[PDB]
């Protein structure tokens, strides 16, 4: 079953580092662009970036260049989203996205199931 | 959020056909083909329509789309209680180099 | 009007990364451009080439990029070729013009120029105005890069030489036109 698997509910502290993970399984991993999708609760659907896992080829939003750190490895079959600094605006349910590049269209047919990163106070 | 105008609220009896209209700049809908999405509440989103009429695996034949240049229409015939979900006119575009997203279309039954 | 500013920007985008641009609030001074005897291919569609200056439109997008010198023959609305199925499918409702010319003598160097690329392997045919930058491994079974380096040379002929091309595209929608007013 083709699935981009994000981990369980995530809690850390702001300012520090966190490399959230997204396993790619059930499909040929580096043959589709993997899109990291944001959802702060109570908003229209937000976007961070999309990355090809071959050499970390980057098509990202020009208003967050350098803030959000991406990686995606083929041998680990995992897209990794990192922030060297966490804040209160990071607290959101994040999704992955597998583009249906099979001799078809683009759109993102397989998604990440959703994982909320939080800080508790 | 991007410039993709979408009705945030729709309604109707079970068995109706809703029409979600979407428009914007020509680099958004006129250039790249409009895709359509659906997210159930507190779940993951899901692709409905790509290349202006084509569906991925796992969605029914009620979901149909059309593109008229920069304008677009999602047609969902025969509503039921599965329509408690927000819908997105959204596509991978090179306007600001992103999979630009829409404003939701959440429906309830009354 | 950022017209030649687009054209004489010293580097271009590729044929698969074809860069359209928003043009509005301008004069229709196309006449000095096709009185400038420097361009080669002058093929306009929907509106006559001298009539582009007179009649005005909305939704101006100029698609400026580099293609081969013999493959301007493959540039036509609805012509199905190597440029149409993989690089970019041209529209049949295209109202506008396409203009190309050679500038290989500065594009060429002594060694093989490996900076731009071209889509020689794409998965299926495009729609009008499709930009797919999905540079993934090609399942053809036998698994090569979807792009390739343009093997060009000054010893290559003019048909095998790079041309700078521009595709002015117009779409008439419900808005006033913002291009005509010059030569009044």
């Amino acid at each position: 079953q083709v699935q981009l698997v994000q981990s369980g509910a995530e809690v850390k502290k702001p300012g520090e580092s966190l490399k959230i993970s997204c396993k790619g399984s059930g499909y040929s991993f580096t043959s589709h662009w993997i899109g990291w999708v944001r959802q702060k609760p109570g908003k229209g659907l937000e976007w961070v970036g999309i990355i090809h896992p071959y050499d970390s080829d980057t098509r990202y939003s020009p208003s967050f260049q350098g803030l959000v750190t991406f990686s995606a490895d083929k041998s680990s079959s995992t897209a990794y989203l990192q922030w060297s600094s966490l804040q209160a605006s990071d607290t959101a349910i994040y999704y992955c996205a597998r583009r249906t590049d099979q001799y078809g269209s683009h759109g993102m047919d397989v998604w990440g199931q959703g994982t909320t990163v939080t800080v508790s106070s | 959020q991007s410039v993709l105008t979408q009705p945030p609220s729709a309604s109707g009896t079970p068995g109706q056909r809703v029409t979600i209209s979407c428009s914007g700049g020509s680099s958004n809908i006129g250039g790249n083909p409009v895709n359509w999405y659906q997210q159930l509440p507190a779940t993951a989103p899901k692709l409905l329509i790509y290349n202006n009429n084509q569906r991925p695996s796992g969605v029914s034949d009620r979901f149909s789309g059309s593109k008229s240049g920069t304008s677009a229409s999602l047609a969902i015939s025969g509503l039921q209680s599965v329509d408690e979900a927000d819908y997105f006119c959204a596509a991978w575009d090179d306007s600001l180099n992103g999979v630009l997203f829409g404003g939701g279309t959440k429906l309830t039954v009354l | 009007c950022p017209f030649g500013e687009v054209f004489n920007a010293t580097r271009f985008a590729s044929v698969y990364a074809w860069n359209r641009k928003r043009i509005s609030n301008c004069v229709a001074d196309y006449s000095v451009l096709y009185n400038s005897a420097s361009f080669s291919t002058f093929k306009c569609y929907g509106v006559s080439p001298t009539k582009l200056n007179d009649l005005c439109f909305t939704n101006v997008y100029a698609d400026s990029f580099v293609i081969r010198g013999d493959e301007v023959r493959q540039i036509a609305p609805g012509q199905t070729g190597k440029i149409a199925d993989y690089n970019y499918k041209l529209p049949d409702d295209f109202t506008g013009c396409v203009i190309a010319w050679n500038s290989n003598n500065l594009d060429s160097k002594v060694g093989g120029n490996y900076n731009y690329r071209y889509r020689l392997f794409r998965k299926s045919n495009l729609k009008p105005f499709e930009r797919d930058i999905s540079t993934e491994i090609y399942q053809a079974g036998n698994c090569y890069f979807p792009l390739q380096s343009y093997g060009f040379q000054p010893t290559n002929g003019v048909g095998y030489q790079p041309y700078r091309v521009v595709v002015l595209s117009f779409e008439l929608l419900h808005a006033p036109a913002t291009v005509c007013g010059p030569k009044k």
